[PDB]
């Protein structure tokens, strides 16, 4: 039933707020949070999301974290604004630096508590939580440090829920800070314990799909979030309408994670847009597979595919869907693992989103991944070879140690990938 | 007179349950409201469908049936559905939790905090029976819990209520409906804890059953509610002698004494002729030696595999209609000569053949035709074994590299539990084999 | 909130205080008596400004800055000048001797009757702060007050704040215009002392600038009326990100991670473009490719040096005015292949920018020509060490006879101090020629 | 800050009244002591001499002393004489005698407690005092000998402030008596030790710069003063005009002392024509200002190094001229500046000139070649002190003989000194 969303950081609180304005268009949720949609179907499962305040007000079960009051007031000013709670904002004064350590040591261990007060307000008043979701990025500071803090902490007083994050990776071709690859490798050691399901946004591949195919020669971050909520509304299709493929977050997990550490899910979306022209559904299927729809620069090509779910959203023929991914398979049939028969599953949602007729997303555990991790890891070392800006990180106490501990987690990681990529039955 | 108690676990078991005794109260004309405007004995009575419905003081006819499930929603459609008022508040029990697709958790989790409820809820039925016989489970295979929670549910049956019958009615996995990719794995385990607490069980694929509403009913992509109204005929015709007079299998007794020989081989394949659309207004008439011969197209099985390449222990012709003894042995001697049938040499080359003059009824609004007679085959082969081959290997795939495993010990169960239940299969699989296969 | 807190000390760092906060004023529309008409919110309020203006109850925006000085002839001009009524008289201290071009006389025998003074000022306006971010600390390296007193400003303030941040904007000295024998002394005492009490330094040499105001705006002998215009432009570059906001506005403190990549390297290469003239300006477009190309070469940069002859460490670029991404894209790839830029391999290749919308503006009378974009440079490079080798060779030549060494000596220091300071400096240049070392 | 003054004896009291005259016509101040000037920078820095008294009375802070009352009777009476203060006045009565004993020890011992009164009175009423600045020669015996003491008795009491002084090398061109190197021994050796800025004044060269360039055949202490008012108004002007180089006589010291011995520096002017001569360049005061004949003190600065050098330039010039000049200078005679001292050239140019000049270029060197200056003088002394001539002057007041030595063995190890660094290199 009931999930707590929570956004924390620049990038997770404006990706967060992209999410619940397209979310509450799908359900019929204006600004002000009143219902003024036509079809019933919207409201079946409004609860998974919004909580039901008395006057038929809608307020989204979010929470919005933070330790500066920049894009908090930005995201306060914009629209659906006042759709949230005004008691769920939590920020200091500090600000975070884009340092790891000041996020989850030293900075966000004064508000952390008052973040898990209104998570236990929040969770108090539900019928039955399923568990929480996260919005943050994994280079910069808050989101980062105190977003792999609040998951610890959560995690430590709710153990039986599942543990769901939406974490955007780093990359040179859009970036902030040379330290990046520093807090991303901190934080994805933290992912692979205390998560249950993620899943991994490349701000690599965001830009190159702006820039090759979009044909935006100087993408901005509100082109890169615009790919973002497309594929955070089809990545939770089936969490917020009614089925029975991944109605909830734990059935999602027991059909998407063979392994307990391989829960990194690489998202696809179809048809990208930024038209008149309709898609088809022979092509909807051809463009979910391709590596130039995949929200994470990765090759599937170079992998094999372990479990995959693809939903389709909009007005078409379960028997065309049931064709054409049948036949993609057979085109494919080489990356997909023997050891895991029927491991594609197939959705299909009548609503689709605003100004699209037909769309497709894709959700994929593929050991193709581990070029994500393998990226990042040799950025890792080009710097701590040389223990280069890490007067950064040792001046809020932290160890080396901790460095060379977090780099060991993921070179396992991705030897963990390859394990799989080549075993055969 | 003796009394027989329905339990329906998980969604399949729910849905498959509702369908099943909306055509109960059609054939035996009982109204949505339990009213029974044809039965003169009001408030009590000894009668044939009293073994599956029970009266109040106000005439009102209730179904001696029990449902389950660990979340609400399924529930909720026979609560507030067209037969709601059928029965009482207190045979329909949901949780709050599903069980994930996770035999683990709808056998230790989850089914640890609700067994003794459900338990009471049945108890309070069965002392309501004079002379109870036994039990009908609906369940599904792949479900956590319907092969979780089921399993368990039977292990207590068979405590509480020892040497009554137990009979299943089960939904084997299939990919073109599956929800799960962890079915292979619950179904063993369901299938091995389970064995020695079921006496027979009717196996549906969801294969054949989708299989023969796309090509005999020109569904294109056939549902739930399409699979069910199918699956529900057959149950009926199955079950049909229990809630009318005659003499072949009037108790569940009779089912394993009939069909079963051997205990550990209870899985008996049914087969289902005519399936003819409603749409098609051309409406032929196709005689019992027509009828009797589509009994061994592998088309119109619930299970697709070949009986030709196995061996016969048992064999129930059960028809349905305006069928004359005189024509039933007639195609029977036709078929004889005709067909490639090999029965074991321990047993005799017959056939019990029961005939109901009543026939067939459909809903109304289904997708299914009025037909004058029907013939539903209930036979014991030993081509069943497929199934179980197909189920094995699915299962050796996944369980090879240890995966999604961590799942099921995370919720209390041991790894120990999986090779164990494999090894029982590889046991059955090889005791078809004994009975069936020669040099 | 994030307020900044300005201290000026000695000649230098008053007068190019003066500079920098006559032009501030200009930038925000704040007339010489603390009005700012524009400002909505009396009293007070958290605009982007009020990192460096605290306001009264009567509208008067007041600058967050201590002008210290041992002497009081150029703060007295800063008491009588146009911008008189803008600071308030606390803000302002003067002693009666200067240190007399002696790091000894400032940083202990006159400094140490002042300092407590001094620190009691700045705790004042640290009191006003809600979020108090760091120090800006304006001095030069050769003079008596901008070396010792500075230095033991720097370690008051490391006891009194711990490590909250504190940026130098130090003026590395030049013969053209230098007041004393002894400033290599002088230069090598101070940035021993302050080297771990500095988190960023800024150096500013005399004589780059000397030759930027002959050959750019043709100044036949320029004078520090001249110098101190264009520098303060470079402080103007490298402060509009915490006194602007915009969306493209990148904190200085965002550079500062990316610019220091160890303790003791945290010595950035500034370089501004354009400085061309009003004559030269006429019938003159200078577009962001045109600017963008002038960073790199070398005789446009704040120290003399030659970064070609080094290795790039960080490389941000901070561009004000009429600039768009899409040009900045740009001219960043032109260059990347017309220019050789080579990186350390243990840092990426890329470049940082950051743009403010705010057009550079000139004080009237100036020897600038108003321009429509301007762009500020801040680089990381090894190459920076050569003005190290030439303030270090010149100390050598001078210590070797002991000359004049008896001026400090008299006044409390040992030989000791010197060598230690000298030792410090040779560890300096090394580490500089070690993070230019491919890895193994 | 504020300076104070004093002059001792016969010649230290005519070039110090010479130099309070050329100062006051330079900073509009009237033998009444009133400002008739018309430039705001003539009162800048008018309180480095002068105090302010009531009325706006400009009164010098300035000290006459000797031992005898006859020559400060005369400058009383001479120009100027009123704005000076009159009980700031310390004469005696027996007299000096041209003995350096006896201003030093015995006659000048009973008035310098007379003197150090005046001092401290006016010591008072300074805000923040530089230090002292003393006009004398060591010729004679009240500024010889009772001058030095006037130094050690000041020392001790402002240990931490300047003492600069304006010393005359006697010559025998002009000499007054015969004992007179005796007398610049005696005191040289006490102004290693007790001073530390001393402009070397020669009577040698004062005398051919008028005989040989100026061609004055009998030239009188007249003619000689005024070439020293010339010059201690050109060493002042950083001092009395708002400028920033060598602003005070502490910022000079850290620019021209580079060790504590060898702080005797030989200045030079230009231009030096006389009045029978008849367009004068940047190039030409540059070139005039480097060389011999321009030097105050006989010493050729080519036969030893520059140690460092102060620069002055005076009048309307084009200043990117004086940059080139100087620099020019330089490189041309690059072997006679030592290499181990970067940049020891320093160039101040000042708005206004001097009366009766359009330009004019003060030179004040630390040269290595003023040892010749101090190898005359020792030369004269030993040609005595062999023969033991006129030992009784200086014995006969209770000194003694190794006294005499001492002085010599300093004077010694002080043209020493300064013949180590001239050939010492950086490599
Ligand atoms: N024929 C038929 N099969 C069904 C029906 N519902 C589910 N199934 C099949 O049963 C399997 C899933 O079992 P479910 O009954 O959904 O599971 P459950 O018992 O509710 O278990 P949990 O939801 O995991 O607690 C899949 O193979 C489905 O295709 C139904 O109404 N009819
Ligand atoms: N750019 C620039 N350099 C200056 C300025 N004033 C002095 N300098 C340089 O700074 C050095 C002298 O330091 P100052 O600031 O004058 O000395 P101070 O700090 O007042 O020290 P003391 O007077 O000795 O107590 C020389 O190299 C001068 O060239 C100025 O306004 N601008
Ligand atoms: N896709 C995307 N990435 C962003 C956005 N904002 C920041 N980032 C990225 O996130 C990283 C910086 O983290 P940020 O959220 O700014 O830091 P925090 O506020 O300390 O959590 C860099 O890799 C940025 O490129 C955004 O709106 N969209
Ligand atoms: N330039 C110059 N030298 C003088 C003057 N008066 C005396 N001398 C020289 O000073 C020396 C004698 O010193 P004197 O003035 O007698 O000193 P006193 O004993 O203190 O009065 C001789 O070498 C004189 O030539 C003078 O007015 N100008
Ligand atoms: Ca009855
Ligand atoms: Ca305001
Ligand atoms: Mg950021
Ligand atoms: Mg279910
Ligand atoms: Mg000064």
């Amino acid at each position: 039933r009931e999930i707590v969303h929570i956004q924390a950081g620049q990038c997770g609180n404006q990706i967060g707020a992209k999410f619940w304005e397209v979310i509450s268009d799908e359900h019929g949720i204006d600004p002000t949070g009143s219902y003024h949609g036509d079809s019933d179907l919207q409201l079946e499962r409004i609860n998974v999301y919004y909580n039901e305040a008395t006057g038929n007000k809608y307020v989204p079960r979010a929470i919005l974290v933070d330790l500066e009051p920049g894009t908090m007031d930005s995201v306060r000013s914009g629209p659906f604004g006042q759709i949230f709670r005004p008691d769920n904002f939590v920020f200091g004064q500090s600000g975070a630096g884009n340092n790891w350590a000041k996020g989850h040591y030293t900075e966000g261990a004064e508000l952390v508590d008052s973040v898990l007060d209104v998570v236990r307000k929040e969770s108090e008043s539900c019928d039955c939580l399923q568990g929480f979701q996260l919005t943050h990025s994994l280079g910069g500071g808050t989101g980062s440090g105190m977003g792999t803090l609040l998951i610890s902490k959560i995690r430590e007083e709710y153990p039986d829920r599942i543990m769901n994050t939406f974490s955007v990776m780093p990359s040179p071709k859009v970036s902030d800070t040379v330290v990046e690859p520093y807090n991303a490798t901190l934080s994805v050691h933290q992912l692979v314990e205390n998560t249950d399901e993620t899943y991994c946004i490349d701000n690599e591949a965001l830009y190159d799909i702006c820039f090759r195919t979009l044909k935006l020669t100087t993408p901005t971050y509100g082109d890169l979030n615009h790919l973002v909520s497309a594929t955070m509304s089809g990545v939770t299709t089936c969490l917020r309408f009614p089925g029975q493929l991944n109605a909830d977050l734990r059935k999602l997990a027991v059909n998407m994670v063979p392994f307990p550490r391989l829960h990194f899910f690489m998202p696809g979306f179809a048809p990208l847009t930024s038209q008149y022209r309709a898609l088809t559904v022979p092509e909807l299927t051809q463009q979910m597979f391709d590596s130039k729809n995949m929200m994470a620069a990765c090759d599937p090509r170079h992998g094999r595919y372990l479990t995959v779910a693809a939903i389709f959203r909009g007005r078409m023929s379960m028997k065309e869907v049931d064709e054409q991914m049948l036949n993609v398979q057979n085109k494919n049939s080489s990356y997909f693992v023997e050891w895991i028969p029927n491991n594609v599953k197939t959705a299909v949602c009548d609503i689709p989103p605003r100004g699209l007729k037909m769309s497709a997303t894709f959700i994929g555990n593929s050991t193709a991944i581990q070029e994500l991790f393998k990226r990042i890891s040799e950025q890792f070392t080009a710097m701590f070879r040389r223990k280069a800006f890490l007067h950064w990180y040792t001046g809020e106490g932290m160890d080396e140690m901790e460095f060379t501990e977090a780099e060991s987690n993921m070179n396992d990681l991705v030897s963990e990938y390859q394990q799989y990529q080549d075993a055969t039955a | 007179m003796r009394e027989c108690i329905s339990i329906h676990v998980g969604q399949a078991g729910v849905q498959i349950g509702n369908a099943c005794w909306e055509l109960y109260c059609l054939e035996h004309g009982i109204q949505p409201d339990g009213q029974m405007p044809s039965d003169k004995t009001i408030g009590g009575g000894d009668d044939s469908f009293n073994t599956f419905f029970s009266e109040t003081g106000a005439g009102k006819h209730v179904p001696r049936a029990v449902f389950v499930d660990l979340e609400p929603t399924v529930i909720d459609e026979v609560r507030t559905g067209t037969y709601r008022q059928l029965f009482h508040p207190e045979q329909l029990i949901t949780g709050k939790e599903d069980a994930a697709n996770n035999y683990a958790r709808g056998h230790y989790t989850i089914g640890k905090e609700i067994i003794d409820l459900v338990l009471d809820r049945i108890r309070k039925l069965a002392d309501q029976c004079t002379g109870l016989q036994g039990f009908l489970v609906f369940h599904s295979f792949g479900g956590g819990t319907g092969s979780g929670f089921t399993s368990l549910l039977m292990e207590r049956l068979s405590v509480d209520y020892g040497k009554k019958s137990k009979l299943e009615f089960s939904i084997y996995p299939a990919p073109q409906v599956s929800t799960a990719v962890v079915e292979p794995y619950n179904s063993i385990l369901t299938t091995h804890t389970t064995l020695e607490h079921s006496d027979c069980a009717f196996m549906v694929d969801n294969e054949a059953i989708y299989d023969i509403c796309r090509r005999n009913l020109d569904i294109e992509r056939p549902t739930y509610t399409n699979l069910n109204r199918l699956i529900s005929q057959i149950v009926s015709s199955i079950t049909a002698s229990l809630r009318f007079d005659g003499a072949l299998n009037v108790d569940l007794t009779e089912f394993q004494t009939n069909l079963v020989p051997y205990p550990r081989i209870h899985f008996p394949l049914a087969t289902y002729a005519p399936v003819i659309s409603a749409e098609k207004a051309y409406h032929e008439q196709l005689s019992v030696a027509e009828i009797t011969n589509a009994c061994f197209e592998p088309a119109n099985q619930m299970v697709k595999c070949d009986p030709r390449h196995g061996k016969y222990m048992a064999c129930c012709l059960l028809y349905r209609g305006d069928v004359v003894p005189k024509d039933v042995n007639a195609a029977i001697a036709t078929i004889k000569t005709k067909r490639s049938i090999q029965f074991v040499d321990w047993c005799p080359t017959g056939f019990k053949v029961g005939i109901n003059y009543q026939p067939p009824t459909v809903v109304p609004g289904g997708d299914l035709a009025k037909v004058q007679r029907a013939v539903c085959m209930l036979s014991n082969t030993t081509a069943i074994a497929e199934a179980w081959a197909r189920l094995d290997h699915k299962f050796d795939l996944m369980y090879a590299k240890r995966a999604f495993v961590h799942w099921y010990v995370g919720e209390g169960m041991e790894e120990g539990e999986f090779s164990e239940a494999r090894e029982d299969m590889a046991a059955l699989e090889k005791d078809y084999e004994e009975v069936g296969v020669d040099s």
